[PDB]
RNA sequence: GCCGGCUAAGAUCAAGUGUAGUAUCUGUUCUUAUCAGUUUAAUAUCUGAUUCCUCGAGGA
């Protein structure tokens, strides 16, 4: 897990030897793994590249971070408001700093991860201090231009 | 619904002096057999092919469609003894077992019908094991020799296995191969 | 359930892998499998 | 259907075959490219055995040869290639 | 890469030789089996040096040579064995300086094994029926006869193979117009290889065994 | 006699296999020319000497339990 | 009545190819010696398996025989022998001893399509058009995993870059 | 004369049919066109049943005439006709039709029947690929020394059929291999022979009494067309295998490879090391002179 | 074959059909158990021995 780098944000043009060919300049990528879905039978955008040394994986994570690969925000990492279609290049501290401009955050946010890879699932949950920050996130942040990924902010629970 | 992949071939221009064996021989040139119920179809005459000779048409079927296509592409206007004929798809028309110790010559001296009944019983016993082609019984042999010749040696081996050690007429008869 | 299948495939038999944590494997099918596995590999690495 | 052979000392007698069993080799049993001529032992041409087919065991109409796939394999260098077994022995129908 | 072979110089090893009036006249002739190549040499007395007439690349292995001129014959028929059992009795033809296989008979398979004949060639000068034998219990007897035109008719092989008996050497002794006696240094290696102790090496030496291949018996009998 | 002499069968002992190996490997030595003119150069003996040695070795070579 | 699996595996000088079932033969040392051949080929995997190597995976899911392009890519006069006997591809299969098992078949440069999908323009004549991963290499330094790699702008000159080649490995 | 001689060939007379076959053949000898394609196709379909007659003279004349007939008619048409004829004429005289295909291989270049017959294997039918293999058997058995020119393009077609497919699709591949090895004997095609042998070896373990001979003959052909230096190299690993039913086949294959190349395999065995109870190493061959 | 399992992974008895030969189909049982010998590469196979609880009954 230390020598392997988890890549997120892969489109349909990216393939299993294509990621190994793109990561060959960063370091000696020994193997590439792409988990296939059960309903569609294709990649879900997240994969793994197992290299030989941990320094090559660190250089690939520091070089290929927030890159625009196949029209997709590909990024390598070390393997009541709901935000969907978020970029995997952002972290919890980066999401807390991005959410601090609209309103005040009550605590540190959390992002959902896949049970197989564990880098990024695609959705996240963040809680605001009051309902005014949630309304400002649903008015402004729900549709704002993020890092090559259109996010969507919505209410997790609402009572009619 | 189905348009292509037809197995029905219509042969036209056949002389009325043709028979069914010739049609079967001609169909065998491009196929094997179409005798599903009993045999394959033939030409349909006026009185069900009983009074008339033939209504200038004959039907032929094959196991596969490629064979029928090849026949139609090759047997087109084939010349038979009476004339040339055309082919179309639809055309808008339609091993010896020896048994011993079975009988005695002394029993046939005062009973002329016992030998024929014993031969009929031996034939009925040999018919259950296979097709008996020849069956003979030596009435003048003191050991009671009988020969059963069948078309297959497996049926003769089964009859020799089922007849060895069995009792017939109160005496233990033996069976062997030939 | 399939006792005949158990006697045919090689059930009702085990193998004592002492180096693999003294584990108790199945029959000959698992016998060789017990030499190439995660538990046996960890036991061999811990043995030195 | 495993046919047996004599396989004795190959004498100076040439082979033969029947009108129907003349093409195929006495051992290879193939009609493809006959290479060499077959032979027989001393007990294969003696009185009644004069001029007999090596496969049909009856009248001879030609000379018994070997297949090119059977002569290149050194199969012809064996004993008498006469097709004789327990069933196809001297005392046969 | 496709290579092509060329014999820039033939072999020069006289592994065998046999003397006889091979051309037919009283002129002597010595045949040398140099391995792959077989040569014939005439010892020209007018010059002293021996002139090698023919060097035929035989494409085989001549395990033995033993010439034989028949009873009342001008030339002599050289008998040759090869890697296979194809025994060749050939006579020299001075018409164009070329040999001629007078008779090519099949004996066994190829390869100079212990049970495949073709190793030793023992001729009977005072008679006929040359022996052609292997090392391990393989020996055929080819009876040679003369036709109406003095043809070298080879008879059927009268095999007298022993049972697990190794052959040291075989030569046919000249009998007094009787059945040709053929002696061989045979040794029974079967009775020795079937004991646990180890004393089988001793008390089991070679033995001269002489067989008489009389035409009446029609077989080589000891 | 000459049925299958030269090789054993399903339960042939290793010694009985090596015995046939040597017994059929010397016949390719007493008969073949390159492998006979090559051994008489190493041992530095004549053809008859080496041939008689190989013939006498055919009694029970490879190490005989005799 | 025979050597154990350890005694018959330690007495031999090459236990790396030792087999558990081989130690119960009539001559274990002889079999171990014969198995120690230079480059021989051992018995197949179907020695003890009772499935015949065909009953287990009986559900084959693959084409029967894909038409090779060595012959497929009057029938033809100037192209039949000129495509099968001229434009023929050599079949690259196993070399010496790949004995068929039960299954035996189931077990600086970027492409133009990936560069077109990623939104990267083509290489100009004399300018600086780096990939977006090259800015991190120009800022932090060269990668220690591949020190012999050359990039245009940092180690390679701008007039190099030709087509889709945005890097070259120069081994010393 | 062609339509007049056409019904004459249908006669059952021995000498009459034997002369008519040669007449029809020589009719297409010099000019050879002199016919409609349908007439030649019908004549070929009629003569295809006489390719296995009792008299060998008729069998030779049929093959002598069908070659010129196919050379005059055309490769593609005759090949398609023979392929379509494979399913009809059930297996009492079907194999002769396959021989006719071989006649095309003997009448035309190897690429006249190879690429056309290759597409006949893509069909998933069992007794379609089986017939294709049975035809390739006689093709490589009668093609002669022409298999060396094109043997690597037919290797995968035989390998896919040699796989664990069925019990009747195994004898065909082994027969094709044995009849192609003898035909490419020493011509420089040992690579594809090794490729095919890699698959043909694992099929040795077969309990079918009628399916072992198809592999036994293949091994007996490969021993004499490959050299024991590699066949014995394969067959050495199990010469003393513990299984009583595993040595029963290994010793049989060794016997089959021993009588053939008896002294040829002498310089092929390994160095059996010397035990303390005897002298196993053959030290008489390790000289340096 | 489907998402480790659902007893279509094996051996074996009786009968029918049929071939020159291979074979094809129906109905069982499968030791659920232990020891000794035979045997198998190892299995397998074969050869022999081996009072209580519950509601007259059942199970061990």
């Amino acid at each position: 897990q230390d020598a392997t780098v988890y890549v997120g944000g892969l489109d349909e043009k990216v393939s299993e030897p294509l990621l190994w060919e793109l990561f060959l300049q960063a370091g000696p990528v020994v193997n590439t793994h792409m988990p296939k879905d059960r309903v569609t039978g294709q990649h879900q955008g997240y994969g793994f590249v197992e290299f030989l040394s941990e320094e090559d994986a660190d250089y690939a994570i520091k070089i290929m971070n927030m890159i625009k690969l196949y029209g997709k925000p590909i990024r390598v990492n070390k393997a009541n408001i709901f935000i969907g279609n978020l970029d995997p290049e952002i972290d919890e501290k980066l999401l807390y700093d991005t959410f601090s401009a609209f309103g005040v955050i009550l605590q540190t946010p959390k992002i959902m991860r896949d049970p197989d890879t564990g880098n990024s699932k695609g959705y996240a949950f963040i809680n605001f201090a009051s309902f005014d920050a949630s309304d400002a996130a649903i008015e402004a942040m729900n549709g704002q231009y993020l890092c090559n990924r259109p996010i969507t902010v919505s209410y997790a629970f609402k009572k009619d | 619904v189905e348009e292509d992949r037809n197995t029905n071939v219509y042969v036209s221009g056949l002389p009325p002096d043709i028979t069914v064996d010739e049609f079967i021989q001609l169909m065998s040139k491009f196929g094997i057999i179409m005798r599903d119920p009993q045999t394959e179809e033939f030409k349909v005459k006026l009185y069900k092919d009983n009074q008339g000779n033939l209504k200038g048409d004959g039907l032929c079927c094959y196991l596969k469609r490629e064979s029928v296509e090849l026949a139609l592409k090759l047997l087109d206007e084939d010349e038979i003894r009476g004339y040339k004929l055309h082919v179309e798809v639809a055309k808008f028309q339609l091993r010896v077992v020896i048994i011993k110790n079975m009988f005695h010559p002394m029993d046939f001296e005062d009973d002329p019908l016992v030998l024929n009944e014993i031969r009929e019983d031996l034939r009925v016993e040999c018919s259950k094991f296979g097709q008996i082609r020849k069956l003979l019984l030596f009435d003048r042999h003191p050991d009671g020799v009988a020969s059963v010749s069948f078309r297959d040696p497996e049926e003769a081996d089964y009859c020799i296995q089922t007849l060895d050690g069995r009792w017939f007429g109160g005496r233990q008869i033996t069976a062997q191969a030939w | 359930i399939p006792y005949w299948l158990y006697k045919l495939h090689g059930l009702n038999i085990n193998y004592n892998c002492e180096i693999c944590g003294n584990y108790t494997y199945r029959g000959p099918k698992a016998f060789q499998r017990h030499f190439a596995e995660w538990r046996h590999a960890h036991g061999m690495r811990c043995l030195g | 259907p495993d046919l047996i052979f004599c396989r004795k000392q190959a004498g100076v007698a040439i082979g033969r075959l029947c009108e129907k069993c003349d093409g195929k080799c006495v051992i290879c049993d193939s009609y493809v490219r006959p290479c060499t001529l077959v032979r027989i032992c001393d007990e294969c041409n003696y009185g009644s055995y004069q001029g007999r087919c090596v496969i049909c065991g009856g009248p001879g109409v030609s000379d018994a040869y070997y297949c090119k796939e059977c002569t290149i394999q050194e199969k012809d260098r064996d004993g008498c290639p006469k097709i004789v077994n327990l069933g196809s022995s001297k005392t046969d129908l | 890469m496709f290579l092509y072979n060329l014999t820039l110089q033939r072999a020069t090893g006289i592994s065998f030789a046999i003397h006889g009036n091979f051309s037919g006249t009283k002129q002597q002739e010595i045949v040398v089996s140099r391995g792959k190549i077989l040569e014939l040499l005439r010892p020209d007395p007018n010059t002293g040096k021996v002139h090698t007439l023919l060097t035929v690349e035989v494409f085989g292995v001549i395990r033995s040579l033993m010439a034989f001129r028949l009873t009342g014959g001008t030339k002599d028929y050289i008998v040759v064995g090869s890697d296979s059992g194809r025994i060749v009795i050939l006579e020299y033809q001075p018409s164009k300086n070329m040999f001629e296989k007078i008779h090519q008979e099949t004996f066994g398979k190829s390869g100079c094994r212990r049970i495949v004949p073709g190793q030793f060639l023992a001729v009977d000068p005072k008679g006929r029926a040359v022996m052609i034998s292997a090392i391990e219990k393989q020996k055929l007897v080819y009876i040679l006869n003369r036709d109406a035109a003095a043809r070298l008719t080879i008879s059927s092989p009268l095999e007298a193979h022993k049972a697990n008996t190794l052959v040291y050497h075989v030569v046919g002794v000249d009998v007094g117009f009787e059945n040709p006696m053929f002696a061989c240094l045979e040794m029974d290696y079967e009775e020795a290889d079937n004991d646990p102790t180890g004393e089988a090496a001793a008390n089991t030496q070679q033995t001269l065994t002489f067989y008489e291949l009389d035409l009446g018996l029609n077989h080589v009998v000891r | 006699q000459s049925k299958y002499i030269g090789t054993g069968h399903a339960d042939t002992t290793k010694w009985e296999w090596l015995v046939n190996q040597h017994r059929d490997s010397y016949c390719s030595y007493m008969g073949h020319f390159d492998l006979l003119n090559y051994f008489a150069i190493a041992e530095n003996e004549s053809k008859a000497r080496v041939r008689f040695n190989l013939m006498e070795k055919m009694l029970q070579p490879c190490g005989p339990p005799a | 009545n025979r050597f154990t699996v350890a005694e018959l595996k330690q007495l031999v000088a090459r236990p790396d190819v030792v087999e558990m079932h081989d130690v119960t033969a009539q001559d274990p040392k002889l079999l171990v010696h014969l198995k120690a051949t230079r480059n021989s080929v051992p018995v197949p995997r179907h020695w003890c398996f009772k499935r015949k190597y065909l009953q287990g995976k009986r559900g084959i899911e693959k084409p029967p025989f894909e038409l090779p392009d060595f012959i497929k890519r009057d029938i033809d006069y100037q192209k039949l022998h000129d495509a099968f006997f001229k434009w023929q591809t050599k079949p690259k299969l196993t070399i010496h001893g790949d004995l068929y098992y039960e299954g035996k078949e189931f077990e600086g440069d970027l492409s133009d399509e990936l560069r077109i999908s990623l939104g990267m323009p083509v290489g100009p004549n004399a300018h600086k058009v780096p990939p977006p991963w090259l800015i991190a290499m120009q800022r932090y330094g060269p990668p220690p995993s591949y020190p012999n790699l050359k990039i245009p702008g940092l180690n390679s000159p701008i007039p190099p870059l030709y087509g889709d080649v945005f890097g070259t490995n120069a081994a010393e | 004369l062609l339509p007049r001689l056409t019904p004459i060939l249908k006669n059952r007379h021995e000498k009459v049919q034997e002369n008519c076959i040669d007449l029809v053949g020589r009719i297409a000898d010099r000019g050879a066109e002199y016919v409609s394609a349908r007439e030649w196709m019908r004549i070929c379909f009629e003569l295809l049943e006489l390719l296995k007659a009792h008299k060998k003279a008729i069998r030779r004349a049929t093959v002598n005439t069908f070659g010129y007939i196919a050379k005059a008619i055309g490769p593609h048409d005759v090949l398609a006709t023979l392929l379509n004829n494979l399913k009809v004429q059930e297996r009492q005289n079907r194999v002769c039709t396959t021989v006719a295909i071989a006649i095309v291989a003997e009448t035309c270049s190897p690429f006249t029947v190879l690429p056309a017959l290759m597409n006949e294997y893509r069909v998933p039918e069992l007794n379609v690929q089986n017939g294709v293999l049975k035809s390739l058997s006689f093709l490589f058995e009668y093609i002669g020394e022409m298999g060396k020119d094109y043997i690597y393009a037919v290797t995968p077609l035989l390998e896919d059929a040699l796989m664990d497919r069925d019990l009747v699709h195994r004898q065909t591949a082994s027969a094709v291999v044995q009849h192609m090895s003898l035909g490419v004997y020493g011509f420089g095609c040992e690579d594809s022979l090794n490729h095919l042998l890699n698959y043909v070896w694992p099929n040795v373990f077969e309990t079918s009494p009628h399916v072992i001979q198809a592999v036994m003959g293949a091994l007996e052909g490969l021993r004499v067309a490959i050299g024991p230096c590699r066949m014995l190299q394969y067959c050495l690993q199990g010469l003393f295998h513990p299984a009583r039913k595993v040595r029963d086949v290994y010793w049989k294959i060794y016997n089959s490879i021993y009588i053939g190349s008896q002294d040829a395999l002498i310089a092929h065995y390994p160095r059996i090391y010397n035990d303390d109870k005897n002298t196993y190493i053959r030290y008489e061959l390790d000289y340096i002179l």
